[PDB]
């Protein structure tokens, strides 16, 4: 059993976002198929369910009359509908179907999730697609340097140091999001003083949405 | 709505030793449907335990569940270091499914102060009608700092922000970093700037500063 | 309980 779901999208308040998950191997129509959310840095939370064979969904009271699961057996797909957008929805969406008991995929339910969807994130947002500006954070027996990419939209960011081989005391932070719905973060590394004289570092930043691709030299 | 409590939210412990981590639910769960999973950042929950203590085929038989009604346990015998992760129980005892607010098992290891280091804007970004400073908070445990910021000597607010690094792999520290943004036209308006950092392992706060 | 749905399903469909 897989869950494969549609990638990421950003939604305007208000709007409505669908999003959808194929299930290949076992059983599509009589196993239990569920949404469960999480809000950036906060906990699961259970949206509803539906199992195909019957059309019988089940929605979280708080979701009621704001969601519409749906399933289509002749492509095991099955879809969140989630309408009247806000920020506090902005959350990585996961679908989930039931485990099963014993050997193959066609045994007992167990109601549980144990097949889970890589996750959707919907931002909901009114900015639009920004690239970021890149600038140094210049070093001053150890010494600290790093990039500040700072002002784009939406995520992700990736942030690497001289194309991956220097890993050693990086620090890559969560990025933030500014007053102005646009966000930033900041990369830094820890290093010997001596090897400012011996050694060149350069922060290799990526935002695909915008193409930056930036390749900034740190330096005194 | 069945409330699920866990309780510690967190628990720092060390690589070998064991954990209990509790869920109390605020009604009894009917057929002790009772389920645990296992997240780890960036990373889809995995499922643990089901039915309270019935294990999937495939998860180490390390964890074990047990209870009934509305008090649950999930057991670690021995942390391994992959161990060390966000754990969140669930119950389906109704058609109203919850879960509780997770407990994270965190590496124990010795009080470390953080490094602290500031910088000033670039001149790049200055040119731009822009100053952001960034104060650096380096491994440090655990994980409860504070930073305030300060401008020729006032204290600073809704002018900034901040983001904690996940618990190091490798040594168990965390980083934290805090920018603070003002027009350029604004920073020009002072000399000092400062981040004042508290944390545990300082008997008194740390400043770093510089002089514009 | 809706969660106990698909289980009476699985019972019902092997017989």
């Amino acid at each position: 059993v897989q869950l494969v779901q549609s990638g990421a999208e950003v939604k305007r308040p208000g709007s409505s976002v669908t999003v959808s998950c194929k299930a290949s191997g076992g059983s599509f129509s009589t196993y239990a198929l569920s949404w469960v959310r999480q809000a950036p840095g906060r906990g699961l939370e259970w949206m509803g369910g539906v199992i195909p064979l019957l059309t019988i969904t089940n929605y979280a009271p708080r979701f009621q009359g704001r969601i519409t699961i749906t399933a289509d057996r002749s492509t095991s797909t099955a879809y969140l509908e989630l309408n009247s957008l806000r920020p506090e929805d902005t959350a990585v969406y996961y679908c989930a179907r039931e485990g099963t008991t014993g050997w193959g995929w066609l045994g007992k339910p167990i109601g549980a999730f144990a097949h889970w969807g890589q996750g959707t994130l919907v931002t909901v947002s009114s900015a639009s697609t920004k690239g970021p500006s890149v600038f140094p954070l210049a070093p001053s027996g150890t010494a600290a340097l790093g990039c500040l990419v700072k002002d784009y939209f939406p995520e992700p960011v990736t942030v690497s140091w001289n194309s991956g081989a220097l890993t050693s005391g990086v620090h890559t932070f969560p990025a933030v999001l500014q007053s102005s719905g646009l966000y930033s973060l900041s990369s830094v590394v820890t290093v010997p003083s001596s090897s400012l004289g011996t050694q060149t570092y350069i922060c290799n930043v990526n935002h695909k949405p915008s193409n930056t691709k930036v390749d900034k030299k740190v330096e005194p | 709505e069945i409330v699920l409590t866990q309780s510690p939210g967190t628990q720092s412990l060390s690589p070998g030793e064991r954990a209990t981590l509790s869920c109390r639910a605020s009604q009894s769960v009917g057929n002790n449907k009772l389920a645990w999973y296992q997240q780890r950042p960036g990373q889809a929950p995995r499922l643990l335990i089901y039915g309270a203590s019935s294990r999937p085929s495939g998860v180490a038989d390390r964890f074990s569940g047990s209870g009934s009604g509305t008090d649950f346990t999930l057991t670690i015998s021995r942390l391994e270091p992959e161990d060390f992760a966000v754990y969140y129980c669930q119950q389906y005892g109704q058609s109203l499914s919850t879960f509780g607010q997770g407990t994270k098992v965190e590496v124990k290891r010795t009080v470390a102060a953080p490094s602290v280091f500031i910088f000033p804007p670039s001149d790049e970004q200055l040119k731009s009608g822009t100053a952001s400073v960034v104060c650096l908070l380096n491994n440090f445990y655990p994980r409860e700092a504070k930073v305030q910021w300060k401008v020729d000597n006032a204290l600073q607010s809704g002018n900034s922000q901040e983001s904690v690094t996940e618990q190091d792999s490798k040594d168990s520290t965390y980083s934290l970093s805090s920018t603070l943004t003002l027009s350029k036209a604004d920073y020009e308006k002072h000399k000092v700037y400062a981040c004042e950092v508290t944390h545990q392992g300082l008997s008194s706060p740390v400043t770093k500063s510089f002089n514009r | 309980n809706w969660f106990d749905i698909t289980n009476w399903l699985w019972y019902i469909k092997k017989k």
